[PDB]
Order: structure tokens, then sequence, then C-alpha cells
RNA sequence: ACUCGGGUGGAGGCCUGUAGCGAUGCUGACGUGCAAAUCGCUCGCAUGAUUUGGGUAUCGGAGCGAAAGACUCAUCGAACCACCU
RNA sequence: UGGUUGGCGUAGCAAAGAUCUAACGGAACGUUGGAUACUGGAGCGGGGAAGGAUUUCGUGCCAACGGCACUCGUACACGAGUUGU
RNA sequence: AAAAUAGAUGCGUAAGUUCGCAAGAAGCAUUGGCUCUGAGGGCAACAACUCAGAACUGCUUACGGCGGGGAAUCCAACUGUAUAAU
RNA sequence: GGGUAAACGGCAAGGUAGCCAAAUGCCUCGUCUUCCAAUUAGAGACGCGCAUGAAUGGAUUAAUGAGAUUCCCUCUGUCCCGAGUU
RNA sequence: CGGCUCUUCCUAACCUAGCGGCUAAGGGUUGGAUUGUUCACCCACUGACAGGGAACGUGAGCUGGGUUUAGACCGUCGUGAGACAGGUUGGUUUUACCCUACUUAGCUGGAAAUUGCGAGAAAAAAAAAAUUUUUUAAAAUUUUUUUUUUUUUUACUUGGUACGAAAAAAA
RNA sequence: GGUAUCGUGAGGGUAGUACGAGGUACUCCCAUGCCGUGCCUCUGGUUUCUGGAGUUUGUCGAACGGCAAGUGCUCCGACGCUAUCGCACGGUGGUUAGCCAGUCCCAAGACCAGAUGCCCA
RNA sequence: CACGUCCCUCUCCAAACGAGAGAACAUGCAUGGGCUGGCAUGAGCGCGUGGGGCCCCGAGGCGCUGAACCUUGAGGCCUCAUGCUGGGACU
């Protein structure tokens, strides 16, 4: 459903996954209807292109994407369950959405696991 | 390019010539219905949330509870007092005629007043003593034969009862009264159900029914003379800004050569008439003495009140029968908010739905309150010190 | 409007007007007293008096001052000042050195010490080899032992 | 052969920073102002080619200038006063 | 050149934190007591230069002036006042 | 523009360099309260108040005041002066 | 007639050492490389230099700079996108 | 100049919609790196990132980056002072309290739109109930009788009003 | 003629939009974005309840209690305000997507012989 | 002068001021209580670094003590309890 917006375009959230992508840096969130001034905002399940900032060199300097798995930004279930993280860190991936890593590191969000099947999978926990 | 900041049919942006939220439309009348009323006047409370299950094919929420917002208002039976009718007519809709109920509620006579009690109190003081007289009920007996024959339109002019009311906050004392339209059959049937109860109570559970949804009208909570940023949205200018940083930059061009209706302008925000649609109705409740577990669900079967622990904030107690509809409702608490039945074609299949609460909320407002029971609080804490210094003195008495 | 008065009061009272005390209940009697002397008279028959001074305690002090003394409000946190300015390196270099210049002094006038070793040690003095007063104290003491075996 | 410790000492158009002297930024306040140039914070120098009182010397086709045509009594790419006018 | 005008009883009189109380005074702001703060020794402190030149002081006054008010004033009026081997 | 750094102590401190510096480079670290201990002198035959240490204990990280830092290029070597009023 | 360019200046002589799309390069956002997801910017190279160049000083320079300029870390209401309080 | 801000209008329609190129102005048309920019080009999103007008919309709205006077530097030009639409750097952005527009906010008049008495109704054309018939003060201005309301002694949300009764007053 | 009340509604404003998924290639669903209209239960933000606590220096002789530091500072903090940072809602009919009407917003200078209550010396 | 409106006064769903909504002897206002919350265990007396000569000094700690205080005020709740209760203008 709904989840408050939390990782506008020039956030730096962390790789969570296996990958030796050290943190992303969201460069635009995928499906962004734009309205004027607005920044474009990644929020939790959201794919993301984003370039690895810090990490292994071969990822370093090409646009890549990535799903945000978690978010410090907190957001409201319709169980109406306010929730949020210690971090908000995303797992790269492919346009399909298959994640190119084998295990993601902490826990993974609920709306994280559910639009991606195989994410949900890797996830040690869902929350 | 961005679309523009407000909505133009909600415009001027004034205060509202009332307070009381009168329906500007009734639903369009359909003879196939039996007669019935078409709104009521309630008393916002405050707010809670409930727990639900929605049942919904579709979603990631179906067979799971939801926790919606809930607006109560307290809702005391209104009083029929008079009917009225309506001729139409090529220039539109004129007043037959009204007949006034034998009676009249003292509150509603409050209304005509702006000191009651130091008025010489004189207000249906000739219609009381003619009415009664043969040749005064003749003239009614025609009014209703006027009814019967030139009407398009019966209205029941019904009342609030503050009286029944009992708030101490809701400081008035003058009835509520509003025309509230009868649709239903033919106009004998609705001139009908418009002298039977032409000096009854008229509860809301009569007009409406839970899970069907409502249209409120109120007036919005009042504002002031707002800015433009707070009125219409507009984006403030950056710092740098000299003359100040909250105002239109551009209210205009060389041409038109004036400001056009059309750019948005500092004043009144708020208490402004609105008419908001398909609220729905999770529960009609009956007055508290009468029904004292309010709140108490199948699944939550605490006896309970829909009041809060503090009370409502600013309202207290709902002494009274209560609409609890979903989501906010416009108004300040203790405004009065007519409600209408849907003007919405109400098929949706998101309208229709049944609505089983599981949970009604009664935690303070006030604090976060994280007791849903006054017994709860105490069954929390226990005995403590104002016990003991207060079980201490009956032991010495 | 005995503001004349009370110019005189703070004047022969020898203080401010801020101290001086013109009885509120005989404005009156001070109000003609137009001369120092008229007021003096009223300075002795007590319509006019001088307010002791607004206190200004020290005793939160000296119970600091106490504390201070035993250690207390002494740490990293309580030290704005660099620990030069905090107490100066000449201020000990100075106190040092006059202390061994003095002992070096006394024994060479009681001759505890050769005139000799004096400069054998009043100028091993000035390089601080020596730190303290009883450093110098014990090496005066095996500087001649050192002697005393022959 | 004259180097490595450690102290000493208090150097410098040295540093941080008061006072004082300035005056970068906010292109902030003000902008028919408190002010015919001010206010605020910020900032620069602050042992020096420093700042400062008094006195004294040098001026109008002139004086004086670490030089901007800057300043020379709110007047300067030629002061001000009167006069020719 | 003089006078008058609309704007207009308007724009404003918003820098430096502050007064409160009782009693008295008075025709109605001052005075005293108390309270309360402030300045905060590079001071709304105490003395001087330059400059000012009666502003000093007392009594009275408050017409005008003290951009509100004044019963108060650096204002007005009257009387005083500055002492050296 | 704001924030930010910040005092002291102990560590630690790069390039480059005219060998002075750069440098408070940078960078971590500890800091309260309390009850004790140690050190550091004078004059004969009582005086400081800094440093140091130790337990115990506390923190809501809780006055004021107090540098943000680094890597580079252009220019001028430096301090200075200077268009009072852009 | 002679001498003189740390005279004015040129490059009578034909721009040497150097240095550059430099505050000096029109063409031009030059080209290459480096920086970014992306760079008319920057740095570094290159040099058909419109029109660089030697006390009209050339180049290079540590320290200094309320100088110009680029980036970085920190930081933040600059911003997303405004809200609340005084 | 530009941007920002805000509104608005156009369409030789980019997306959306309906068709089969046509109609269609409705609503929408992104976020960034470089550069003052516009523009262009790029990165990313997007259903798409269309083109324009509004004094090349919009400075008593701002910002002041461009242009940018005096200061200064460089190149070239000039014997020189100085010039260059060449580059570089530094370079006060004033006033609404008027009128209107607008935005809210009030007050008061007014229909021969303030007057005339100058007269127009989206009215009706003995009354009510089931066009015609029946019912609603009577008997000799006053008196009597009847009906309705107010005061006192079950059904309505449940304090206060209705009908119950009985008496008094009014028609 | 006052005063009051309920309404009428000429006229004017006017708004919803987009995307995606499902389901089966329309219907039908289900979420979301934008827009818009609100609201403040929750969650976040906001504190001059200077609420309560802690705390620093000065100060009140001290403890207590304060007080000054232009709200001293730190923590928590109700009321309230507010955030797509929370939440609710966003409807039809008729004509040729438009357009008009409606719903929606202002609505008698549109001067409403509309109704109504009261008094009309 | 009628009815009444308005002012003054009180309340606030209103509010720049007008306007608005209400009140008009009314749990209206006021305190108090109860409650709902907040904070977080008051004052005061009665285990402990060590220290001084069985007590004294001792930050901190414990106990009474979810205590103390605050809780409607630009305006939380409760009638729970007590307290206090028209003039003017206009036609
Ligand atoms: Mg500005
Ligand atoms: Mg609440
Ligand atoms: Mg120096
Ligand atoms: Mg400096
Ligand atoms: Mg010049
Ligand atoms: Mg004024
Ligand atoms: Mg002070
Ligand atoms: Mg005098
Ligand atoms: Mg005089
Ligand atoms: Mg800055
Ligand atoms: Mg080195
Ligand atoms: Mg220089
Ligand atoms: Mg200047
Ligand atoms: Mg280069
Ligand atoms: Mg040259
Ligand atoms: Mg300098
Ligand atoms: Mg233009
Ligand atoms: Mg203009
Ligand atoms: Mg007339
Ligand atoms: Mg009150």
């Amino acid at each position: 459903f709904r989840v408050s917006l939390a990782l506008p375009v020039g956030a730096v959230v962390n790789c969570a996954d296996n990958t030796g992508a050290k943190n992303l840096y969201i460069i635009s969130v995928k499906g962004y209807h734009g309205r004027l001034n607005r920044l474009p905002a990644a929020a939790l399940g959201d794919i993301v292109m984003a370039s690895v900032k810090k990490g292994k060199p071969e990822l370093r300097r090409k646009v890549l994407n990535a799903v945000i798995i978690r978010q410090r930004k907190s957001w409201r279930r319709k169980d109406g369950t306010v929730i949020y993280f210690e971090d908000n860190a995303g797992v790269i991936v492919n346009p399909k959405g298959e994640m190119k890593g084998s295990g993601i590191a902490g826990p993974v969000a609920k709306e994280a696991a559910d639009l991606w099947p195989k994410i949900s999978s890797h996830a040690p926990a869902i929350v | 390019e961005h679309p523009r900041h407000g909505h133009l049919g909600f415009l001027p942006r004034k205060r509202s010539r009332q307070i009381r939220g009168r329906v500007r439309s009734f639903p369009k009348d359909d003879p196939s219905q039996k007669p019935h009323l078409t709104s009521f006047m309630v008393f916002k409370a405050g707010m809670t949330h409930i727990v639900r299950d929605v049942d919904r094919p579709g979603s990631k929420v179906n067979k799971k509870e939801v926790v919606e917002p809930v607006t109560i208002l307290e809702a005391p039976p209104m009083v029929v007092v008079g009917i009225v009718g309506y001729r139409q007519t090529p220039v539109g809709h004129k007043t037959i005629g009204t007949v006034w109920a034998h009676h009249t509620s003292v509150e509603f006579r409050r209304r005509f007043y702006k000191n009651w009690k130091q008025s010489a109190q004189l207000a249906f003081t000739k219609r009381k003593q003619f009415a009664r007289t043969t040749e005064g009920r003749l003239a009614e007996a025609r009014t209703l034969k006027a009814f019967a024959k030139k009407a398009d339109i019966i209205r029941v002019v019904a009342h609030t009862q503050l009286r029944k009311l009992r708030n101490n906050r809701v400081g008035v004392k003058k009835a509520h009264v509003s025309e509230i339209q009868i649709n239903g059959g033919t106009i004998a049937e609705k001139i009908e159900l418009a002298k039977s109860l032409l000096e009854k109570e008229v509860r809301i559970d009569s007009i409406f029914q839970q899970s069907e949804t409502c249209d409120v009208c109120a007036v919005t909570k009042g504002h002031g003379f707002t800015g433009v940023v707070k009125r219409w949205g507009v984006a403030c200018l950056p710092r740098k800004t000299h003359r100040g940083l909250r105002k239109v930059a551009c209210i205009g061009a060389w041409h038109p050569a004036r400001v056009m209706y059309t750019v948005a302008r500092a004043g009144q925000h708020g208490y402004h008439h609105r008419t908001h649609l398909n609220k729905k109705i999770y529960q009609l409740g009956r007055a508290v003495s009468m029904e004292p577990n309010q709140a108490t669900t199948t699944y939550d079967l605490t006896a309970k009140s829909i009041t809060p622990m503090g009370g409502f904030v600013g309202y207290g107690t709902v002494r009274n029968d209560y609409i609890m509809l979903k989501g906010s409702v416009a108004g300040p608490r203790r405004r009065v908010i007519t409600l209408r039945r849907p003007m919405a074609p109400q098929t949706s299949r998101k309208l229709t739905e049944q609505i089983t609460l599981k949970f009604i909320d009664t935690s303070s407002k006030i604090g976060h309150g994280r007791f849903q029971t006054k017994k709860e609080k105490s069954q929390w804490f226990g005995p403590l010190k104002k016990d003991r210094i207060r079980r201490e003195e009956r032991l010495r008495k | 409007s005995l503001k004349l008065q009370a110019r005189l009061a703070a004047d022969i009272l020898r203080c401010g007007r801020h101290r001086v005390w013109l009885d509120p209940n005989e404005a009156s009697e001070i109000s003609n007293a137009n001369s120092r002397k008229s007021v003096r008279k009223l300075i002795k028959d007590g319509l006019i008096i001088r307010k002791p001074v607004k206190v200004h305690s020290r005793s939160r002090w000296r119970h600091m001052k106490e504390a201070k003394s035993m250690g207390r409000h002494e740490g990293a946190g309580r030290r704005e000042g660099t620990r030069e300015a905090r107490m100066p390196s000449k201020e000990l270099w100075m106190r040092r050195l006059r202390i061994l210049r003095r002992l070096l002094r006394k024994y060479r006038e009681e001759k505890k010490i050769d005139r000799h070793i004096y400069r054998e040690l009043y100028v091993k003095a000035k390089g601080n080899v020596f730190r303290n007063k009883r450093n110098l104290m014990e090496h005066i003491h095996k500087v001649k032992n050192e002697k005393k075996k022959e």
C-alpha cells in the first residue's frame, strides 16, 4: 500500500545485499510520475536507479537498480501499525527485479518481500 | 508549468453565512421508495479509531484487521415541529406554506431570539392559540390541501434538542432548526409521514443505518485571515527573497492588466461550507443510559463507552445517540453537522460493504492513553496513595 | 516632594541615594529640612537612616574554597585554561630554581658542602638535572658521600 | 670534527582573540531611516609600515597621497567665498 | 513669495530587556516606603580636556518646549552660586 | 544563509617546504560528582594551589565562551595600504 | 657618425628558454584523459598560440589571503516541503 | 537576459481519449550534471517529457548569475591619454500609506433603482371536502353554551413537553 | 414597518486526474501517484502548560525554595496547531472528448408578493 | 412606546478589527474534588568510596514514595462540592 516516501533522489541508502556494493546512491525512482519541484523519492519496495558510491569498483560507476528493503522513514500499515527501521538499505537488482546478491543482510520489510518474490526468499526475516 | 494551486469551485473562500451546515441539495426523490427523512443534524464529538476486518476481494488486506479513524457524532433525536411544502415554479421552488406543530419546545423558540430570557417570549404564541381554534384548524387544513395539491417537495422543519444533548461545552440553547426533506412516495404519502411525525422525535437510526454512507455538510474549522501559503498551498519563496517569503511572487501580468480572480490571495481560510461524500456509518449508537456497553464489540467484550477516558477533549461524554462514521468530518469538535442521505450512486463495491467492528478504541485522547478503560487503568496501577489516603479515612468514619 | 533632602541625606550619610532611607511616614517634617544642618538633625532624629549595603555573601565561595582545597572541582572538564595559563611554566621554574639556588646557598653557608661543588650543583640546578628540593637534597647527600669514602 | 636529549629564555611588520582601529559577507535591517552612510550579526588587523590627543607645517591652474583621480570642513577629473556676472 | 490643502488622525512614535504597590501630592505625573529588575568597574559610575557657557543651585512654574504625558525638566521665571602664597 | 567545529589533557599529525614551517594539519581519546591518596615549599628548634593518582558514583552528554576540515587550480610572495558614502 | 633596449618598444631583427584554450585562445562547450548517473565547470595533458613569452619581466614557488576557482568530508530547512513556537 | 514564483490563453497534438491520418485544448507534460543563461547537449524517470502567447507574461514580487559605470588585470589596437559588441575580477536593486484590480471583512440604503401619490404578483379570482353539497351563535346586542387550555393532583431519550381531569375563560 | 427564522436560486464559480496490477480482449475489480476538499484517532513535527525532571555558572547566609543567564542548557512533555510525514472523501444526467445541466462553492443589486414567527405606539 | 435588536458584561465551534456563534440566574463564573494525562519518585526526616575521634563527616543509595507537582488556561473531562452572583442605546 501507501508507504510514506523515505529516500528522495540524492539519498545514500546502504546495500543490504550480499554483493560487494557497500552503499547505494539513489539516482531516481522507477515509476515516478513527477510533480514540478518535487524530488523523486524511493520508499520501501520501490525499484531505484542507484550507483554504488562505495564498494567494489566493478559496480562503482554505472547506474544500477535496487529495491528498498528497509527504511528509517516510518510508515503506517493499513493494519494501523506505524513501523520503521534502524537503517534504510536496499539490494541491487535487475530491471526484471531478480536480485543479484545471494543473501540479504538484515531484516527485509514486509512490503519489500511481497513485491519481490526473490527478495523475500533471501531475506533473513520479513517485517 | 505545474497544475493550479487550489480548486476554483470552492470560491470565494469566505466565511460561511451559517454554521449549522444546511444541506444544499437533497438527494433526488424516488417515488418507488417508501417515504423517509433525508438528513439529520448531529454534533461532532471527537475522533477515535477502530479495528475492522476488511473482507474485500482484491487488495493485500482482505481478511485482515485495519485501523480506521472514526468521528463520533453525538446525535440527540431531532424534533419535527413543522411541515413545509414547495411548489415548482418557472422561476423556481416557492414555499407553499408551513404547518407548525401544535406545541414547540422552548429550545426551538429560543431560536427566534437573541435574548430569550429577557424577552417577552411571545414566539408562536398566536399560533398556539390559533391552531387550537377551529378557524385556525381549517386554515391548517387548507395548507395541507395545498401541499397535497401544489407541492413537489415536502419538508419537515426539524430541530436539535440541545436540552437533551446535555453537553457542557456546546453552549447553545437555541435549537438548531432546519428543514429536512422527505424523499419517498407520492406527496400524500410524504404529507402523511410528515404529519404523523409532526411533533415526534426522530432518531438517526431511523434516518440512517450502519454501513450505509452519509454526505456530511458542516462549516469547516475556521482559520481567520489565513495567508496564501496556507490558504492555497503555494510554494513559499527562497530564503534570500526580500519583501517576504510567504507570498505569490507574481499575482498577475501586464495583461489582463489586473489581478485575476484565479490568482491566490491572503484571506479567510476555514469556516467554509462543505459537502463531503460517502462517509460510511460504522455504527449508530444508542444513548449511554439505554445501551451502556457501547464500544463493546463481539470481539471485545469489556463493557465500555464510546467516550474516551478523559471524555472527548473539549466536548466530554457522548450522553446520547451517536453516529460513528469513518474518517474525518469537517468542522471543529462540538460543531453541529448536518448529514444527509447519500447523493452518490452508492452501488460501489466499497460503499455497500457491511462493517463489523472488531474494536472501538476508548483510550484517552489527552496524552497517549494506554488504557482502554478506567477499570483497566486501576487494574494496572492497582491501589495507590490517593486511595490509601482515602481508604484510611473511610475506616475512621 | 522631598527630593532635595534625599540629595542631602545621601551626601551627609556619605553614601548613595540608594542606601539613604527617608521615613515614608514623616515626609512633612523631612519636607521642611532645607539645610544640610536641618537634615543632619533629621538623621540623628531617625527620620532619615542609611540602609546597610545590600549583602554579597562569600559563604558559597568559602564552602567552595574548602572543596577546592580537597581537590574537588579540579579535573579535565573543569579546566578552561591551558595548563600553562592555568599555572605558568616560568612560575614553576622560578620557584623550582629559587629553591635550588637557596638550598645550595644554605649548605654553602653552613659548609655542609664545598664551595667547589656549589658550582658543581649551582650550574646543574640551572639545567634542571634536579627535579625538586629533595632530589637535590639527596644529590648533595650522595654527591658528598662519594667524597666521604675518600 | 658538533651533533642528539632536556630545560632556559621570550623573538617575531608571528598566531587566536579583547580594547581600539577597520569593514568582508549577509548583496541582512534601514532605505522619505536613528543616520544626507546608520544598525545587527559575521568578519579583518590588533607589538606594529599599529592606534590615538594636543600642537605644527603643506592647499586651489594648488596641496597631499603605500596612487583610488583618492582626500583637501556632507563640496574635488580642480575647495569654498565674493566678484566680473 | 505667503497661506492653505488632499493624502490623514494616516505612515508611523516597534534598536537597548521593566516596572509593580501603597501612601501622599496634585485641579488631575512627581515624592517616600516596599517590591522588582537593570547598569555590571572599557558601567545609563566618579573626575577632566575639547566644546558648550549658566545648562549649575533653590524656590516657582509648566503658557510654549521636553515628537505620549507630566504635578516633573537641561524648559520658563525669580533669586542665588564659582573663594587659592 | 544556516548548521557545523570548538575548552583543556594525553596521543597522533601528510604532502609540499625557502627547513622557519605546513600544524590547532588531519585523526582518534579522556573530561562530572564525590570520598581519598601522592607530589611539589617557608622559617625556625606555619604557608600556598597547581599536577597527579584512586576508588566510589552520576549523566537527560544538560550554562557561557570557544577553530569546521581536507584535496587542488588562478593571482599576489609575505605584514601592510587603499576608491570616507556601491 | 657612433653608443644604448633592466630606453619606448619589435620579434633592425624575425619569438630563444619557457609557459598556455592560462585572468591571455576568436575558432571553442577545441581534443584527449580525469572527476559524475550525467559536467559548457574543474584538474591534468596537448599546442595550427585569432593575439603567450621573458624587469612592457618568463617560469616556478613553501608561507600568507575576509582574493578567484573546483571538488571533498562533516553539516545542516538550501532543498524536497513545509510545519510549529517565541 | 535569465531564472524563481504564480496565473492565464492559444494549438500547425507530445501523452492521454475517440476513431480510421482525422478529429480532440479537456487534463498532464519529470528530476538532475555542465553553463548566468535561453538554447543545446547529456543522466534518470516517465504515459509523455509538444510547441507557444500573455509588453520576447511576471524587478515598488524577488534574485542579481548574465549585461553590468567608476577600481584592477590580460590579450590585441593606439605615440599617448585611452579603445576592444575580447577575456578576467570586484562592483548601493529605493517608495504604496493613493486609485483601481484583486482578496477576504463589515455597514447601509434601494422597486419612478432613493422622487409620484406613476397603481403590472410566475397570487388568488363562504369554505372545505368528497364542481357540488353540506356545515359552520342564536334569540329578542346580550346571554348562554361549548370547546379549548392551563393548572393541579401511557409514549415519547428518561426532568419536560403531550395528550388524561376539572374548571375557567373566551368565542 | 420593524425584528427574527426557515428557505428559493436567477447569476457566477466549478474538478477530478493518471498510472498499475488483477480478472476476462470491453465489463468488473484492487492499489498507488497527482490533484482537490477536509480532519488530527493514530504517527511524526511543534512547547511560552518555561508542565515535570535533570543540570551549569552567578545569586538569595544555608538546606528548602528560588532566582539571573533576554526561554541558560539537556530530557520527557499534554492542549493545540500541523504533515501526502498521519487520516477520511472526491456523485451524475443531457446533448454534440468537448459542451450544457447537476451534484459542489457564493448566492436577491436576481431587490424573492417565497414561507414563517412576533409586535405593529 | 410595543415587540425586539444592540451595547456593556460572560462564553467560544468565531475572530486582524467589525462580523460570528452562544449565554443572559445559566454548573454561568470561581475555586476545590474526582478523572484523564504529564513527568518521574518531592520535602522531610530515617546501604555507602573513604574519612575523623561507638558514633559523627560522606556523593550516591534506600524506605515511606507511580511519589511531588502539574492537569484548561487561546478556553481537557465529571454536577462531582461548595462559592459568588442586570445597566445603558435604539425604534
Ligand atoms: Mg535581499
Ligand atoms: Mg490527543
Ligand atoms: Mg601580529
Ligand atoms: Mg585569522
Ligand atoms: Mg583611472
Ligand atoms: Mg497608526
Ligand atoms: Mg545585571
Ligand atoms: Mg536644575
Ligand atoms: Mg532659561
Ligand atoms: Mg556561509
Ligand atoms: Mg614533512
Ligand atoms: Mg597581496
Ligand atoms: Mg567604498
Ligand atoms: Mg587546463
Ligand atoms: Mg605582455
Ligand atoms: Mg593582508
Ligand atoms: Mg520580459
Ligand atoms: Mg511589476
Ligand atoms: Mg420609493
Ligand atoms: Mg473559562
